[PDB]
């Protein structure tokens, strides 16, 4: 594949995001670098609008997966990569277990030599004594697995994974991820048999920023398929 | 591959810790770390009083990959937490043995959509011939969500 000659390097990343979760509007931005060659994924991001409205957990998901790292005999299955760098369209919906639900659209491309991602979410029915609302949640993520399929009646994948938010004094609140992607230019892209992803995320906290922000060390490692 | 056994009874020991998170955080790590002698201790975990618990134990169990576990994950698709048997069709379709064929199309029928969704993926994944011809006989005896599974593994398989 040819676009997975980009990400041969570290490669420099930005997010941007606009939500609006039961009535509260806000919006985040992030900047950072990403290293496929590893899963690598390392960035800062902040809420430019002041406080955040929700537990910064929740948002990970939504806040690329072009920069996972796809073992030599899985290549022909990075979907991701190969739709760059005209890139793709991540299309969510994340139902929270007795809680709300979100849906969110990104556009995830390159700019220049920058990946970016471009995010809209809208959060309806959450309860206002709920572990989001309630930001009841802990900081830190799980090790999740990320199942992939390919969508050959569209033209990209529909992927689906279920993650698993710690409370602070509780057990867990779970997360239903309904996801689809699709290619933004039309090139050729690579369709994948089914297999998922292994992700290791981790949060931190920046003591000199004083804006509320979340400090993000991913390794997403492709797995699945054998040869 | 190599396995820490330090970790490894760490993490099975813990597997009957009194703090539930405790025994979470064992699961998934038995889990990656791939070692046969987890197997045994997490089909047990895979009764556990707690749901969460029984969730990961479940993956864990996909993870590693024995085919020992594939009974006890068809069981597992049973539970009556939907996650938990949501993980377990994902589990089954990891293992990609035969076996789970048949419950898993059966789960393809279950009340919660990522229960039917997680065997979606799981037979997919599967696959083949035995997969192939239960999916061509849905394209006409199933309805609903099932049968839409069905034409399009037939679409995209041959």
């Amino acid at each position: 594949s040819k676009g997975e000659e980009l990400f041969t390097g570290v490669v420099p990343i930005l997010v941007e995001l606009d939500g609006d979760v039961n009535g509260h509007k806000f919006s985040v931005s992030g900047e950072g670098e990403g290293d496929a060659t590893y899963g690598k994924l390392t960035l800062k991001f902040i809420c430019t609008t002041g406080k955040l409205p929700v537990p910064w957990p929740t948002l990970v998901t939504t806040l690329v997966q072009c920069f996972s790292r796809y073992p030599d005999h899985m290549k022909q299955h990075d979907f991701f990569k190969s739709a760059m760098p005209e890139g793709y369209v991540q299309e969510r919906t994340i139902f929270f277990k007795d809680d709300g639900n979100y849906k969110t659209r990104a556009e995830v491309k390159f700019e220049g030599d920058t990946l970016v991602n471009r995010i809209e979410l809208k959060g309806i029915d959450f309860k206002e004594d709920g572990n989001i609302l309630g930001h009841k949640l802990e900081y830190n993520y799980n090790s999740h697995n990320v199942y992939i399929m390919a969508d050959k009646q569209k033209n990209g994948i529909k992927v689906n994974f279920k993650i698993r938010h710690n409370i602070e004094d509780g057990s867990v609140q779970l997360a239903d991820h309904y996801q689809q992607n699709t290619p933004i230019g039309d090139g050729p892209v690579l369709l994948p048999d089914n297999h998922y992803l292994s992700t290791q995320s981790a949060l931190s906290k920046d003591p000199n920023e004083k804006r509320d922000h979340m400090v993000l060390l991913e390794f997403v490692t492709a797995a699945g398929i054998t040869l | 591959h190599h396995t820490d056994p330090e970790k490894v009874e760490m993490y099975i020991k813990n597997l009957q810790d009194d703090s539930m998170r405790v025994r979470y955080n064992a699961a998934t790590a038995l889990g990656k770390i791939g070692d046969e002698r987890a197997v045994e201790p997490l089909i047990k975990a895979l009764k556990d009083e707690d749901g969460y618990v029984r969730l990961e134990a479940a993956e864990a169990l996909g993870e590693i990959g024995d085919e020992r576990a594939v009974e006890p994950l068809i069981k597992a698709l049973k539970d009556e937490d939907p996650d938990v048997r949501s993980e377990a069709a994902l589990a089954l379709g990891k293992i990609g043995d035969e076996r789970a064929v048949e419950p898993l199309i059966k789960a393809l029928k279950d009340e919660d959509r990522y229960v039917r969704m997680a065997a979606a993926w799981a037979l997919g994944k599967i696959g083949g011939e035995r997969v192939r011809a239960a999916m061509e006989k849905l394209a006409e005896t199933g309805t609903g969500f099932a049968r839409k599974v069905a034409v399009n593994y037939l679409e995209t398989h041959k």
